């Protein structure tokens, strides 16, 4: 969301804080398949910011 | 409230400026200018390179 | 009248001269 | 415990505990006002320049 | 001011109400250096046309609107958009504003001639600091809006 | 914790506009802070104190 | 919500233009053979 | 709003305190009572120097001259020439330089004009051997004092060339808690429009006081003569007592007046550099001011320094009350270990003065 993409920006010019990413609301997945795509994806997109 | 002084005085410059930013350019502002455009005899007050 | 304004502006562009001077 | 003189009431009456409250203080090249030079890019994200 | 080296971002629109769906951080930059004050200049061009060729030599016309403005500015560099150069050797008493130039090669009637000069510029002395939490809402902050 | 310190009498005499004492507690970091009074320092969204 | 456009989620940043057939590398020796065999027909 | 001084004491430290702090001061009632009231000359002359060597800063005194408000700009420095006029020698005004000059925009070139020395102020090699130095160990690498003409009383007429190349953040944090071993004597007699006998009797009257040592006495001998003599006969020396271990210096410097005998001028000197190395522990009474000065603006840290209990005079005293109300800073004493003296360590906390003006 933009509120992510905004914040991560405001901490990396003003000093890059430890950041923990926590995923939420997996449970609403329905198929395992699409759960561990899903996971991979925004993890390696969270990986390119910090 | 002293803020609500400040918030005046900021609403005073927030209209000043907006009236200049609508407003068209001051003639030295225009890029290419002729005599005409201009006042006459405004390059011999103002100071240009 | 007209002359008037040139003589003006003139004294204007004089006083502004000696201004830098 | 620190004690500010001079708070604009608002900052009293207007005070919600979620919105959190930062001190920081200020170094004396902070207090001065003048004209700042950057190096500064339009964000690659942002749309428009 | 701040120190040198201050890493700093920038941001357009800051109320819940302007957010729309775009990102908001607008720069990104670096404090390079703190003064008082700053010399910028910006392009100024004068456009006029000949009237009157000889080989080199030329009259020009719509500079100037008096002979006292040819005075300032003899000697100036000056060029066609053909990209022929020149410059202004001496007012003509008659008419107004109309001048002698000297160029390094013949120009033709339909072209223009133009004079470099740069204009100085000034630094507005705005300061709007953001209060948000001295407000009701605390998210609707609004300052000068764009030009758009 | 956030604390109003002005007594209520200065309140009701001139009014809820009257600025205001205010007492603030809090953890402090980073850098000592210097003991002596006097110390500027800069609420965010406040102002400079 | 405001949800990531595009630019924000691949992140290709900034690339070079390049031509649809350089997406499948078959059609593109496909096309360059064509083009050679035209090209031996002059020669 | 200002902070308030009272009379004309400390003003150079005062305005020079305040320039660094960036905070703005008041001083006032600067010689209410006397006949003539109100600022001097040549002190309104370093309030121009002052004004030249940085931007943004606002002066203003008093319509009967008696209140001064300083409100600080930023150090910029630059080439400039300054006129001194004859009630101060050049001295008077490059010293509070050394305070200013590492932490510019720009390098300090100045010119200075003006009488050289003086029976009051610090002069060319006190500066040159006896003050910074004591910069260099605070991390002025590059600095020097040309003399391109020396200027007696009353007429003057000498050149002087301030150089500062080196521009610091800071300076470093000082930890000095020994008695330096001072190793040898040097130091330079000078006269001007006369003859050398004279500066040749005062070596031997400073080297009959000091015969009696165990170091090396090495007093050079520079006769000026002609053009760049000046304009009226005149004669001083200083006497610098050096540590080569950690590049310290203890120096006493005077002059002579018209009929004094160059004999015992020499004895005088040589035995006033006795008095200052008796009386000191780390830096001269005549260095500490600019050693207090550098510590209270050095990084956020506190740097030791030993000082003599002789030190701590009025002098002293009055100094650290003024750090104290323009950087609010407070210097503590402790005594040392040892009994064989009775000298005491300085340990001042540094406020993280940073150089801002220099671009990067
Ligand atoms: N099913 C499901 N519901 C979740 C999950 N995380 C949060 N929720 C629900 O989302 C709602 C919001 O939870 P909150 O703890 O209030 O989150 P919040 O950040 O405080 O939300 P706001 O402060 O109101 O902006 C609750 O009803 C939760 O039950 C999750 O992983 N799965």
């Amino acid at each position: 969301e933009m509120e992510t993409m905004e914040f991560l920006n405001i901490a990396q010019h003003h000093g890059m804080p430890r950041v923990l990413g926590v995923a939420t609301h997996l449970d609403l997945f329905k198929s395992q398949s699409t759960l561990r795509a899903s996971k991979k994806r925004l993890k390696h997109r969270f990986w390119t910011e910090v | 409230s002293s803020f609500e002084k400040q918030q005046i005085e900021i609403r005073k410059q927030i209209e000043q400026l907006e009236n200049e930013a609508v407003a068209e350019k001051k003639w030295s502002l225009k890029g290419e200018v002729k005599a005409k455009d201009r006042p006459e005899d405004a390059l011999l007050t103002e100071e240009l390179e | 009248t007209l002359a008037n304004n040139v003589e003006s502006k003139l004294r204007d562009d004089l006083e502004r001269l000696k201004k830098i001077r | 415990r620190i004690v500010f003189e001079k708070v604009p009431m608002e900052f009293v009456k207007n005070f919600n505990p979620k919105f959190p409250i930062v001190m920081g203080g200020l170094l004396p090249t902070e207090i001065k006002f003048g004209i700042v030079k950057a190096r500064l890019r339009r964000h690659r994200w942002h749309k428009k320049i | 001011l701040c120190s040198p080296n201050t890493p700093f971002c920038g941001v357009q629109i800051v109320a819940n109400s302007d957010t729309g769906n775009g990102f908001r951080i607008a720069a990104t930059g670096i404090v390079e250096e703190i003064d008082v004050n700053i010399e910028i200049v910006k392009k100024l061009k004068l456009v006029g046309f000949p009237y009157k060729i000889f080989k080199n030599t030329a009259f020009i016309k719509d500079m100037f609107s008096s002979a006292m403005e040819v005075a300032r500015f003899e000697g100036a560099q000056i060029k066609t958009v053909s990209g022929i150069r020149g410059e202004i050797k001496r007012a003509l008493s008659k008419p107004e504003g109309h001048y002698r130039a000297a160029f390094e090669d013949k120009i033709l009637m339909s072209d223009i001639v133009i004079l470099r000069s740069w204009y100085p510029v000034r630094v507005k002395k705005f300061y709007n600091p953001v209060t948000s939490l001295l407000l009701k809402e605390k998210t609707e902050w609004k300052g000068l809006r764009l030009t758009g | 914790r956030f604390t109003d310190l002005t007594h209520p009498e200065l309140i009701e005499t001139q009014g809820l506009q009257i600025d205001r004492k205010v007492a603030i507690y809090g953890y402090l970091h980073g850098t000592p802070l210097p003991s002596a009074p006097g110390t500027r320092v800069h609420i965010a969204g406040v102002g400079d104190f | 919500k405001r949800a990531i456009n595009y630019q924000i989620l691949k992140n290709k940043g900034l690339t070079p233009k390049r031509n649809k057939d350089n997406r499948n590398s078959r059609v593109k020796k496909r096309k360059k053979y064509q083009k050679a065999q035209k090209k031996l027909k002059s020669v | 709003k200002y902070t308030t001084f009272q009379g004309s004491q400390n003003f150079r430290l005062r305005i020079v305190l305040a320039t660094l702090s960036g905070k703005p001061i008041k001083i006032e009632k600067i010689r209410s009572g006397d006949l003539n009231p109100g600022l001097k000359d040549y002190e309104v002359s370093f309030l121009r120097l002052i004004e030249s060597v940085t931007n943004g800063s606002v002066i203003e005194i008093s319509y009967t001259g008696t209140t001064v408000i300083y409100r600080p700009g930023i150090i910029v420095g630059g080439a400039s020439t300054h006129i001194c006029p004859s009630s101060k020698p050049v001295g008077y005004f490059v010293e509070p330089m050394l305070y200013l000059a590492p932490f510019s925009k720009k390098k300090f070139s100045i010119l200075f004009k003006g009488i050289t020395a003086s029976h009051n102020d610090a002069g060319i090699e006190a500066i040159k051997w006896g003050l910074m130095p004591v910069m260099e160990k605070f991390g002025v690498r590059e600095c020097a004092l040309h003399t391109l003409k020396r200027g007696s009383p009353p007429l003057g007429g000498g050149e002087v060339h301030l150089v500062v190349d080196s521009l610091i953040a800071q300076p470093i944090t000082m930890h000095e808690i020994d008695r330096p071993i001072i190793s040898s004597i040097t130091g330079v007699a000078y006269s001007t429009r006369v003859s050398p006998s004279l500066v040749n009797r005062m070596i031997d009257g400073a080297k009959k006081v000091l015969k009696n040592l165990q170091c090396e006495v090495n007093i050079t001998a520079d006769v000026w003569r002609g053009e760049n003599s000046g304009k009226s006969p005149g004669w001083g020396i200083t006497l610098v007592a050096q540590s080569k271990q950690k590049g310290w210096s203890y120096f006493a410097e005077d002059i002579g007046d018209a009929g004094s005998i160059p004999e015992e001028l020499g004895e005088k000197v040589a035995c006033q550099l006795l008095e200052e190395i008796s009386k000191s522990a780390a830096v001269g009474r005549n260095q500490l001011p600019l050693a207090i000065v550098y510590m209270v603006i050095g990084k956020e840290d506190i740097g030791r320094l030993r000082i003599n209990k002789e030190q701590i005079d009025e002098r002293f005293i009055i100094l650290l009350r003024d750090i104290k109300k323009i950087f609010n800073t407070e210097v503590f004493l402790k005594p040392v270990d040892e009994a064989d003296n009775e000298d005491m360590i300085a340990t001042i906390k540094g406020i993280g003065f940073t150089n801002t003006s220099k671009k990067i």
